[PDB]
RNA sequence: AGCGCCGUUCCGAAGGGACGGGCGAUGGCCUCCGUUGCCCUCGGCCGAUCGAAAGGGAGUCGGGUUCAGAUCCCCGAAUC
RNA sequence: CUGUUUAAUUAAAACAAAGCAUCGCGAAGGCCCGCGGCGGGUGUUGACGCGAUGUGAUUUCUGCCCAGUGCUCUGAAUGU
RNA sequence: GGCGAGCCCGAGGGGCUCUCGCUUCUGGCGCCAAGCGCCCGCCCGGCCGGGCGCGACCCGCUCCGGGGACAGUGCCAGGU
């Protein structure tokens, strides 16, 4: 279907298409508190080959951690 | 829509009364603090029967959970005599002890003569 | 081994400023339209007397021109203001003793006090008792205005800020010896727990780099640089020159 | 009447107060108002590569509600007539004992994965595509695929609305793959208009670079300055 | 890493209450009022909370009473 | 000078003191606290202020040495 | 918008270019709108009780300013 394209475009991250999005998603990301629930995963092909799946009593929080 | 002021507030929501399907309790507890609970025995020293006769006032010894009002509302409703006033104090060995001043047309000597002491 | 009592002053125990009798936080009034697009004027109602400052505070009464209520606030009084005396706030305030307006309207040479580094610092420089600032210079395009501070030092700002025109009440306050320790003791009580200052020398070399020795000497060179770590910073700090001045010493 | 005079206020400086205004521009918004808001502003700041200036450039008005008119006659069969189809077909089959006696539904196809495994084969007749999805990432290689399968694909304003067709609230991409003899005519005329506006100009689209927009605010400064170097340039 | 810590107004959608008006429902002798649900208008907390038996803090005095109580008990006279 | 000092072997010539000098800092700063954050003290502070030293009522005097050890400043002419 | 000031062409006027609105003798007050133009239900073409707009102009993509691809942050290296 789709996640192999999804996955194969994602692999490529350092091209001009994906790093804007990687950018604004940064600095969206760098507004919000450092733990806060996502009600949808930002990478489902990432989320489903690591086993969530799309009903209800799987949740998906996006947390920051200090880098160094 | 005009905002008359710069500050934002939270708009002020419905909130649902809180209807519990089940009730957490099934039945309400039993008032352990009953009339026949908050006075336990009068005292007879000679200091008590001293008040008994020149002031018309008994002297119970009550529990330490009981305040005035129950103590006055378990005398009403155990010997069915009026009460003026109740001044109580915590014993230096833990009790309550209440003297319950009884009303003018009550007489301490009979209440005395009809509940155990003379 | 032990930390000196230069290295305690951070540490905010008991180093702290006496700040319970303090009146209240000497600033200027906020920047907004009224004041960038006309002038407002104010009250005076009185002047009072700050613990741990030379500097008189004002208390001047304004009408909020939004809402139906008085604004009170607590300027540094300039040395000729009486109870009384209106005081106008504004860009196109007419230029008075006690009047606060941009220093990028103001001509050069004139005398102000309380005025802010960039615009909206709510008077931060000048704030001293007999102190002044002079503005030198103008620049229309690319706003900039020179100042000269009390230090000496030759500063340039923006042409926004304000600046109250005057010079700080209370001049001279210098010019009396304390004349004891009593009055020294009881102007430092309010200020902070600073004044004892003991001698390096005198103590052990415990506590200080300089204490120890049979005879009461330093025996460091006291001229310590700017890299030092922090207890070893005692004595003259980057003394560029050092013994009695000879004129002026013309540093920027 | 013989006392009715009018009492003018003067809400200049410092004559009275002022009174209650929008002040609308100036409300101190919350923060996830302030996120959400100057998310545009960074859009339309930023030099976005030529895969994301696809979107944002969708049918006009007309063609868009002709498209939904289209895809009105086909939408997904809902799960109400769905039960009762499902009864009526084991009922029928008993009485009239026949293989097939109802045609398959020629239906419009929904889902990206099914979109995609539709025209990898060539099976999908047109493509339309929502813009308001928030990964742009689960969409951007569409527009090349169909590029280069030759399907027509169109992309349209609104998940929601190309949701609705479909019972869901939201809904990425739909694809038509089977039309009546007598809405095939309907769909030619617009699959033409539809290459015109996105097949033909595929390599212009590539080559386009959107956003690189300063403020209003920038802009009228830069524009006083170039008005005050060609008054004195001539 | 963490038991947690710094921070107390800072980077917070941090006022759940009321004056009045309107719609709707209910109860008391439905004459008249008391409530409940919704709508409109208005409403800076100087941010929860703790922190004094010598600080601020309304209002009891006289006489008598016991082996041990007194501005507390009784009488009499007041007050918040 | 008044004052303080080693509770439990020292009360002093010791410490402190006003006074006299010098140094750093115009706040994206000076001196410090802190494992951490643009976290905290000075700071409800702004050069008549803050921070770090020496000497030690008043008067008069403050001599000569930058070689060495320290401090500071300069030019990508110039070595490592 | 001229209740205003213009450098100009010009017979009435025009805007190439512009200052911009109305608080400075005084320890007083100043808010929750007057008026105008419309829209409803009630008194036969009336009174009373209400609603909208102008007063108080329009449009817009950062609340307003000051720095800024620096300062600061993480890692590594060399001095002290
Ligand atoms: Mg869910
Ligand atoms: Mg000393
Ligand atoms: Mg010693
Ligand atoms: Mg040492
Ligand atoms: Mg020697
Ligand atoms: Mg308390
Ligand atoms: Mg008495
Ligand atoms: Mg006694
Ligand atoms: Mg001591
Ligand atoms: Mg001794
Ligand atoms: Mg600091
Ligand atoms: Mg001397
Ligand atoms: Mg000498
Ligand atoms: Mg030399
Ligand atoms: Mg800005």
């Amino acid at each position: 279907g789709a996640y192999k394209y999804i996955q194969e475009l994602w692999r490529k991250k350092q091209s001009d298409v994906m790093r804007f999005l990687l950018r604004v998603r940064c600095w969206q990301y760098r507004q919000l508190s450092a733990l806060h629930r996502a009600p949808r995963p930002t990478r489902p092909d990432k989320a489903r080959r690591l086993g969530y799946k799309a009903k209800q009593g799987y949740v998906i929080y996006r947390i920051r951690v200090r880098r160094g | 829509k005009i905002r008359t002021s710069p500050t934002f507030r939270r708009p002020k929501t419905l909130r649902l009364r809180r209807q519990p399907k089940y009730p957490r309790k099934s039945a309400p507890r039993r008032n352990k603090l009953d009339h026949y609970a908050i006075i336990k025995f009068p005292l007879t020293t000679e200091s008590a029967m001293k008040k008994i006769e020149d002031n018309n006032t008994l002297v119970f010894i009550v529990d330490v959970k009981a305040n005035k009002h129950q103590i006055k509302q378990a005398v009403k409703k155990l010997y069915d005599i009026d009460v003026a006033k109740v001044n109580t104090l915590i014993r230096p060995d833990g009790e309550k002890k209440a003297y319950v001043r009884l009303a003018p047309d009550y007489d301490a000597l009979d209440v005395a003569n009809k509940i155990g002491i003379i | 081994g032990r930390v000196i009592r230069g290295q305690r002053k951070g540490a905010g125990s008991v180093f702290r400023a006496h700040v319970k009798h303090r009146k209240g936080a000497a600033r200027l009034r906020a920047v907004d339209f009224a004041e960038r697009h006309g002038y407002i004027k104010g009250i005076v109602k009185d002047i009072i007397h700050d613990p741990g400052r030379g500097a008189p505070l004002a208390k001047v009464v304004f009408r909020d021109p939004y809402r139906f209520k008085k604004r009170t606030e607590l300027f540094i009084a300039a040395e000729g203001i009486h109870t009384g005396q209106f005081v106008y706030c504004g860009k196109k305030a007419q230029l008075n003793i006690g009047n606060v307006l941009p220093v990028g309207t103001m001509p050069e040479g004139t005398i102000v006090c309380c005025l802010e580094e960039k615009p909206g610092d709510r008077g931060k420089l000048a704030r001293a008792s007999g102190n002044y600032a002079t503005v030198i210079s103008h620049n229309p395009e690319t706003k900039k205005t020179r100042v000269k501070l009390p230090s000496g030092s030759k500063k340039v700002i923006s042409s926004a800020n304000r600046a109250v025109v005057g010079v700080v009440a209370g001049g001279g306050r210098i010019d009396k010896p304390i004349l004891k320790a009593g009055r020294a003791y009881h102007k430092y009580k309010a200020k902070r727990n600073c004044w004892p200052r003991v001698r390096g020398v005198a103590m052990n070399p415990v506590e200080h780099p300089f204490g120890g020795g049979n005879h009461q000497h330093i025996g460091k060179p006291s001229t310590i640089r700017r890299d030092a770590p922090a207890g070893r910073k005692v004595g003259l700090i980057a003394a560029r020159r050092t013994g009695r001045l000879r004129g002026t010493k013309t540093v920027q | 009447n013989p006392l009715f005079e009018k009492r003018p206020k003067n809400f200049g400086i410092g004559q009275d107060i002022q009174p209650k205004r929008d002040l609308t521009r100036f409300v101190k918004w919350p923060r996830y108002i302030r996120l959400q808001r100057q998310r545009a502003i960074l859009y339309k700041r930023l030099k976005v590569p030529p895969a994301i200036n696809q979107f944002t450039q969708a049918l006009d008005r007309q063609t868009a509600t002709q498209l939904l008119k289209l895809a009105h006659k086909y939408r997904p069969e809902t799960k109400q007539e769905k039960k009762q189809r499902l009864l009526a077909r084991a009922e029928k089959k008993a009485a009239g004992k026949g293989d097939v006696p109802t045609k398959r539904p020629p239906v419009l196809r929904a889902g990206v994965n099914t979109v995609t495994t539709l025209v990898e084969n060539k099976k999908a007749q047109l493509v339309v595509i929502a813009h308001d999805v928030d990964p742009i990432e689960l969409v951007v290689f569409l527009p090349a695929l169909c590029r280069k399968m030759g399907v027509p694909y169109c992309i349209i304003k609104g998940k929601a609305r190309l949701g609705h067709l479909v019972h869901r609230k939201t809904c990425t991409t739909v694809a038509f793959t089977q039309v009546n003899s007598e809405d095939k005519g309907a769909l030619a005329k617009l699959v033409e208009a539809i290459r015109t506006n996105y097949n033909d100009r595929y390599d212009e689209i590539r080559r386009h670079w959107g956003g690189n927009v300063l403020g209003p605010k920038s802009v009228a400064r830069i524009a006083k300055l170039e008005k005050a170097k060609a008054k004195e340039l001539a």
